[PDB]
């Protein structure tokens, strides 16, 4: 995280100060899925 | 939606160290020595409690500096150096003597003119 | 010769003239790098476009490099305007201390900087201006038992200009920013009302300059 | 604000063609940051002129003037005058959708807790001190004297003040009074501040709306241009989508830089005030407010500040010859 800051500056030298390097995200574990009639195969083949 | 923020890289110049402490800023500190701010996720610095005048501003008064061997510090904002005026309504302090100091004032005037 | 020092040894003081002169080659380099990029076009050679496309479907190419290109310097241009107002509210700055600190004395406190001011020097820089400013900041500290205004005769004393103070023992009236401590007399206070209003009012013996010069 | 995110929400595939744009990207932020980093030094210059930090005495007597309205109230947490309380419940999730599309509220460098100590210190130093601690060391001096000078500055000769003091108490106390019913039932006169926060929160609103407009694309949700088509096709579409936010960032971003160069003009003219109207005694006139101008108690708002302006204004006149 300190090298990609000099890379923003596009200098060997780093100014005592605070500097603003890419954003980070936090990024997705997993998929869910999640869906809720009924045909009537009970009333049809019994 | 998860978080996310700016990465801060808090440095002293390149000049006094390499080192860096990284602020990630607005997040609790999970995502990620850790100390947790009111501004963000703060990595890399030791907090402080006796509070200095600041140097580096960060957020929410919190000002990292570099000195005490040295580590990159990060402590809550002083805010100058407290005075208690001796004060009683016969009380009066006259100056008997003075200074004469020049104080050079800089001022942008023109800018560059482009066409 | 602190002046100089506090130049010579610091490249931060200058800060304010090298950040706008930092801003505008700044622009100017992000203004020259917007004719690099493909805006969406093929490519971001003008003539390429032309070379490799016949130009009834360049035409619709060399588009996305104008819009993009004019766009880009309507970005330019906002950012000069704004920018330049605020020289301008800067140059407003210098010409009001120009005028009122250098020409003239400032009563305007901590417009010249921190102090009572007495006088200005201006200094050019590049696209800018610094001033020295001369002023007067007090130093050594006495504490005093002061009050008010004096009880002569019933009347009240109170200081022309200045206050009265006394180190403990003799009452002295003197000017507010040095201390130089005066013998009280009527040519130093005016008279108004009499005692037993004024609050914290003490006793003490306003010398007269007259009835002395009398006797012989 | 992170144009890559917000133009391109978490998808490589808009965010390949943000590449094409160059530095739009970029110099916003650079924009961006040009603003929020001055907008400290804007409370920088304005509430921290002070060397040191005075407090008050333990012990109140300045003559019959009660300050115990604008001092720190001891017993708050925050300790903020019993008046400044009244602004932060005049002025006042919507950050929860801006802070989901990459727009971030940076902390205010200075917390109220600390703004609280500064308009504590040049509070409590424009009481004891006069106003000598704007030109060096504060120098204690009996407040009803402090006022004999201040009289000289208007012009009335002291021996009015040492008469009237009892009279010109009442008169100073009641009419912090007036002050603090004033504030209890007006919205309005924190307008300047409450249209600030709210042009803002406006621009902000807006710039969010500006994500659900199709911009003549197919729609404006990002994927579901994509899955809809084959990418060839979406690498046209997702143009009329970056087209449209990019220009929607610059508009709102060129906003931002007119309207803080607005505050920052309000800004300098706040420095203006605090510097000659707290910390001296302005021989301008109306520059303090109508009236000859004593003493003016700058008092903290959220994003903002308020001085009380005490001034000197003749009541009663006769009819005089004159020669
Ligand atoms: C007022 O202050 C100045 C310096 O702040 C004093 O100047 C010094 O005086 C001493 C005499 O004891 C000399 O030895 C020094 O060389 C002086 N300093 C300089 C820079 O010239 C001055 O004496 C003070 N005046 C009074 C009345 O105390
Ligand atoms: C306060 O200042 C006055 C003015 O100098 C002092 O009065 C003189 O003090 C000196 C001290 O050596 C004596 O020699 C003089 O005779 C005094 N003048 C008169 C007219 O009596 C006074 O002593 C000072 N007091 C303190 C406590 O500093
Ligand atoms: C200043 O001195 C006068 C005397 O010259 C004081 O006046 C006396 O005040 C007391 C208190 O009420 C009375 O009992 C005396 O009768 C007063 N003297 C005369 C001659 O009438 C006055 O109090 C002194 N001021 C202060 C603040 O002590
Ligand atoms: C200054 O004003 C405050 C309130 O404006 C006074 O505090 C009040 O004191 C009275 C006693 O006379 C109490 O009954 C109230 O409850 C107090 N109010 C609050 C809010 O504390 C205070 O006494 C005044 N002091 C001076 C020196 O004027
Ligand atoms: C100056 O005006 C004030 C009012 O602003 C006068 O003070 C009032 O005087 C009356 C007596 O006629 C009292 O009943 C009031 O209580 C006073 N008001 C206050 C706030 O104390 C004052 O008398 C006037 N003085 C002159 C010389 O005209
Ligand atoms: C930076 O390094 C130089 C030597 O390379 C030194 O002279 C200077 O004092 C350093 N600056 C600071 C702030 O330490
Ligand atoms: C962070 O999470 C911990 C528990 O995991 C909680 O105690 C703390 O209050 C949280 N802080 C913030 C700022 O979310
Ligand atoms: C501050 O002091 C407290 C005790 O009062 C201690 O628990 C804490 O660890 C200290 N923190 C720092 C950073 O010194
Ligand atoms: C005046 O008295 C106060 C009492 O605390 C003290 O702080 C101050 O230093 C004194 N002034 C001088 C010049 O000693
Ligand atoms: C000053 O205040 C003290 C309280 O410490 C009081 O005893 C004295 O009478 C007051 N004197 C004046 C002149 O205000
Ligand atoms: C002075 O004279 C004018 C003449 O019209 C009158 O109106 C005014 O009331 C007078 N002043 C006072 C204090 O009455």
């Amino acid at each position: 995280p300190l090298s990609e800051t000099k890379c923003t500056l596009k200098s060997f030298t780093v100014e005592k100060g605070i500097y603003q390097t890419s954003n980070f995200r936090v990024q997705p574990t997993e998929s869910i899925v999640r869906f809720p009639n009924l045909c009537p195969f009970g009333e049809v083949f019994n | 939606p998860c978080s996310f923020g700016g990465v801060s890289v808090i440095t002293p110049g390149t000049n006094t160290s390499n080192q860096v402490a990284v602020l990630y800023q607005d997040v609790n500190c999970t995502e990620v020595n850790v100390f947790q701010t009111r501004a963000g996720c703060l990595i890399g610095a030791e907090h402080v409690n006796n509070s200095y005048e600041c140097d580096i501003p960060i957020g929410a008064g919190i000002c990292a500096s570099y000195q005490t061997s040295q580590s990159i510090i990060a402590y809550t904002m002083s805010l100058g150096a407290e005075n208690s005026v001796a004060y009683s309504n016969n009380s009066i302090a006259i100056p008997t003597n003075f200074t004469i100091s020049v104080t050079t004032e800089i001022l942008p005037v023109s800018m560059t003119k482009t066409s | 010769g602190k002046i100089q020092d506090s130049l010579s040894s610091t490249a931060s003081a200058l800060g304010k003239l090298q950040d706008v002169v930092n801003q505008n080659a700044q622009a100017l380099n992000t203004l020259v790098k917007q004719l690099s990029s493909n805006f969406g076009a093929i490519s971001s050679v003008l003539n390429d476009i032309l070379s490799r496309l016949d130009k009834v479907e360049a035409e619709v190419q060399i588009d996305r490099l104008i819009t993009g290109r004019l766009q880009s310097l309507q970005t330019y241009v906002t950012q000069q305007l704004i920018r330049a107002a605020e020289i301008r509210a800067s140059a407003n700055l210098a010409a009001t201390k120009m005028s009122e600190c250098v020409l003239g004395q400032s009563k305007r406190v901590d417009f010249c900087g921190k102090g009572y001011h007495l006088m200005s020097f201006p200094q050019s820089a590049p696209h800018g201006v610094v001033f020295l400013h001369v002023t007067y900041v007090p130093a050594q500290e006495k504490n005093f038992t002061t009050a008010p205004a004096i009880c002569h005769d019933g009347k009240a004393h109170f200081p022309r200009e200045g206050v009265f103070v006394s180190n403990g023992t003799h009452w002295f009236v003197t000017q507010r920013n040095f201390y130089e401590p005066q013998i009280i007399t009527t040519d130093n206070t005016f008279v108004s009302g009499n005692c037993d209003v004024v609050i914290g009012i003490v006793n003490n013996t306003v010398y007269d300059p007259l009835q002395p010069e009398l006797d012989s | 604000v992170d144009c890559t995110m917000y133009i391109c929400g978490d998808s490589t595939e808009c965010s390949n063609l943000l590449l094409q744009y160059g530095s739009f990207c970029t110099q916003l932020n650079r924009a961006l940051t040009g603003i929020a980093v001055e907008q400290d030094k804007n409370t920088q210059e304005v509430f921290a002129q002070v060397k040191q930090i005075y407090k008050t005495p333990p012990i109140k007597d300045f003559g019959g003037f009660n300050f115990s309205q604008i001092l720190p109230d001891p017993s708050k947490p925050s300790k903020r005058s019993f008046i400044e309380d009244l602004l932060f419940n005049k002025v006042t999730d919507l950050i929860c959708a801006q802070k989901f599309n990459g727009l971030t509220v940076l902390p205010p460098l200075l917390t109220d807790e600390m703004i609280a100590q500064y308009t504590s210190a040049l509070l409590a130093g424009t009481i004891t001190s006069g106003w000598t601690f704007g030109a060096g060391a504060a120098l204690q001096i009996p407040f009803a004297m402090q006022m004999a000078y201040r009289f000289n500055g208007i012009g009335v000769t002291q021996n009015v003040l040492y008469e009237n003091q009892k009279l010109i108490a009442n008169q100073f106390n009641s009419a912090i009074g007036k002050i603090q019913d004033s504030l209890s039932s007006t919205a309005s006169a924190l307008g300047k501040l409450q249209d600030v926060v709210n042009q803002n929160a406006q621009a902000l609103n807006t710039l969010v709306k500006q994500l659900s407009s199709n911009f003549g694309a197919i729609s404006s949700v990002l994927n579901d241009i994509l899955s809809r088509l084959d990418k060839v096709e979406a690498e046209v579409q997702i143009d009329r989508l970056i087209t449209g936010r990019l220009q929607s960032l610059q508009t709102y971003v060129t906003q931002q830089l007119i309207r803080a160069a607005e505050i920052r003009a309000s800004a300098n003219l706040a420095a203006t005030k605090m510097s000659e109207c707290v910390l001296g005694q302005s021989k301008r006139v109306d520059f303090c407010g109508k009236g000859y101008h004593l003493m003016s108690f700058p008092q903290s708002a959220p994003h903002g500040v308020v001085f009380l302006h005490v001034t000197y204004v003749p009541a009663q006149e006769k009819n005089f010859t004159t020669a």
